[PDB]
RNA sequence: CCUCCUAAAGAGUAACGGAGGAGUACGAAGGUGCGCUCAGAACGGUCGGAAAUCGUUCAUAGAGUAUAAAGGCAAAAGCG
RNA sequence: UUACGACCAGGGCUACACACGUGCUACAAUGGUAGGUACAGAGGGCAGCUACACAGCGAUGUGAUGCGAAUCUCAAAAAGCCUAUCGUAGUCCGGAUUGGAGUCUGCAACUCGACUCCAUGAAGUAGGAAUCGCUAGUAAUCGCGGAUCAGAAUGCCGCGGUGAAU
């Protein structure tokens, strides 16, 4: 997982998209690429697109989902 | 019996009292207890119906009947009046006693009971559950045991409405909901 | 009540011992010892449970 | 003996004969023991009916088969339903 | 040899006419006294389901009648 | 030859109806577990190893000391021996899989890290046809190091312990 210690981990580029989202409370759906940051509560509510390697496919986050990285929803590989 | 010296003081005129009767013969009771006991994989060995009769007779304290087949099903390789089930029925002191022994020492001891369904009346106040070990009884033993078995507990009341039965079963001290 | 078909039925003193509760009730269990309630010394039975004792995240880090 | 709603075998010891309880290794049940003061190498058979209260009393703190099973399932369930990755395979 | 139809509302009535059965069974499946009521459907209920056993409510018979069919069958001729 | 060359982010090389090749761990009593009590070699350490003390169930964390090492450290060797217990059970065997909570490394552990703790406890009771290695400090078994390496060996390369049968 990650140590309690050093902290919540976010990519600066998608936090900065959600403080220019959660402040103008618009249902865009960010556009990213950081399957490597985790959902935190603060954008609970509003939607991403993460990539999967392939496509951005859309993520809307509920609040069960927190705690959780944000391509834990995005699988990349296609079983059948 | 207890619990019925207390149904004819206390119940009574509580369940009266709470469905708002005007009169006393309205107010519900419960007529008779059956114990039941499928053993439809008999017919073919004819000692788990032996074991099950025991079990029933240590748990309702009377001698339980042998239930045959009222048809022949090819499906459950059962052919007429073939034994395929145990049943007992208790009436007056012998299922009041049952009643509160079943509700005070057996009915804790069901693994992971967090309570009886209250939609499981069949519409005319009888209610009916089942119990999926017969270990929960402290008349049979674990020392001596051939399986676990399972049983159906039917309580036919008097009342004529689901809400009356269910008070009245409430009334006793019923683990509902 | 048939005579003599049916088995041995006789009070029974059950006894939650965790809310130390008695339920004094005719059962056909054969107790090995036998504990006086305020009548007669009935078979005693001890009981481990009866009716009476029976039953963001990230935020905090 | 009878605790926690299972029928746990008397022939054993009692450190042993507590891991049968769904919930309950063999670490925790030192640490029950320790607690009620029962020494682990005392078989469940002669057991005296305070100190099996008392085991009874230690074991409700743990979240045991009845509890437990329930939890699981459910936390299984949060992930199966909300379609992540490791509930996608939880499902299959 | 038996049952139905042909057969024309008494009986009988033919065809290489249209359809099916019999050449047994049973010492109880006979006699009597006593007692009982079926099939299905719905609802509730451990394994147990479409359907086993249990409980409830509808239910002149939609069952059963040793067997083919017809006619009968509650005083049951049905079931103990 | 404004691309089959070049740069970046994400993903994949880690998917699994399946089959095979190399192994590791087992299926236990010549053993498991809990206490004590011994006996190595070789190699690594500033791209670090850490005495000791404290905190923690633990992985580890903080302070601090010695050492470019025949000086200080990794580091305790394990199998072994004594006592108790288990008493043949899918178990006090086996430790996969899953749930929860953490520690480190690293910008970053979802895909897809390694360990720690608690819970779960799967198959497995000696393996068909067939087939492999080994002639002595060998086989068998037991631990310990190193390269690669921020982290990531059951593989590879080595080291010693016990130690046969024919």
């Amino acid at each position: 997982p990650r140590s309690l210690k050093k902290g919540p981990f976010i990519d600066a580029h998608l936090f900065a998209k959600v403080e220019n989202a959660l402040e103008t409370n618009s249902r865009k759906p960010i556009k990213t690429w950081s399957r490597r940051s985790m959902i935190l509560p603060q954008m609970v509510g509003l939607t991403l697109s993460v990539h999967n390697g392939r496509t951005h496919v859309p993520v809307i986050v509920s609040e069960q989902m927190v705690g959780h990285k944000l391509g834990e929803f995005a699988p990349t590989r296609t079983y059948r | 019996a207890r619990l019925k010296a207390l149904y004819n003081n206390e119940l009574k005129q509580k369940i009266k009292e709470e469905l708002g009767l005007d009169n006393v013969m309205q107010v519900p009771k419960i007529t008779k207890i059956t114990l039941n006991m499928g053993v439809g994989g008999a017919s073919q060995d004819k000692k788990l119906l032996e074991g099950a009769v025991a079990d029933m007779t240590a748990i309702a304290g009377q001698k339980p009947v042998v239930t045959k087949a009222r048809k022949s099903i090819a499906g459950f390789k059962i052919r007429e009046e073939w034994p395929i089930g145990c049943k007992v029925t208790l009436r007056g002191e012998q299922m009041y006693e049952f009643l509160d022994r079943l509700i005070a020492v057996a009915i804790p001891r069901v693994r992971d009971f967090r309570g009886f369904s209250p939609k499981a009346f069949d519409g005319r106040g009888n209610y009916s559950l089942g119990i999926k070990e017969q270990i929960v009884f402290p008349e049979v033993d674990f020392d001596k045991i051939d399986r676990i078995r399972g049983m159906d507990v039917t309580i036919t009341t008097s009342a004529a409405t689901d809400d009356e039965g269910r008070a009245l079963l409430k009334a006793f001290g019923f683990p509902f909901k | 009540m048939r005579k003599d078909i049916h088995p041995d039925y006789h009070d029974v003193l059950f006894h939650d011992t965790n809310a130390d509760v008695f339920f004094l009730t005719r059962s056909t269990v054969k107790t090995k010892t036998t504990r006086e309630y305020e009548g007669s010394e009935y078979p005693y039975y001890p009981l481990d449970i009866s009716s009476a004792s029976h039953p963001a995240s990230f935020n905090k880090r | 003996a009878r605790i926690a709603g299972v029928n746990i075998p008397d022939n054993k010891h009692a450190v042993i004969s507590l891991t049968y309880i769904f919930g309950v290794g063999r670490t925790t049940a030192q640490k029950i023991l320790e607690a009620v003061g029962i020494a682990p190498t005392t078989k469940v058979s002669q057991l005296d009916d305070i100190q099996l209260d008392a085991i009874r009393a230690q074991v409700a703190n743990y979240m045991t088969e009845g509890d437990l099973r329930r939890e699981v399932s459910m936390n299984i369930k949060r992930l199966v339903d909300l379609g992540c990755y490791r509930g996608i395979r939880h499902r299959r």
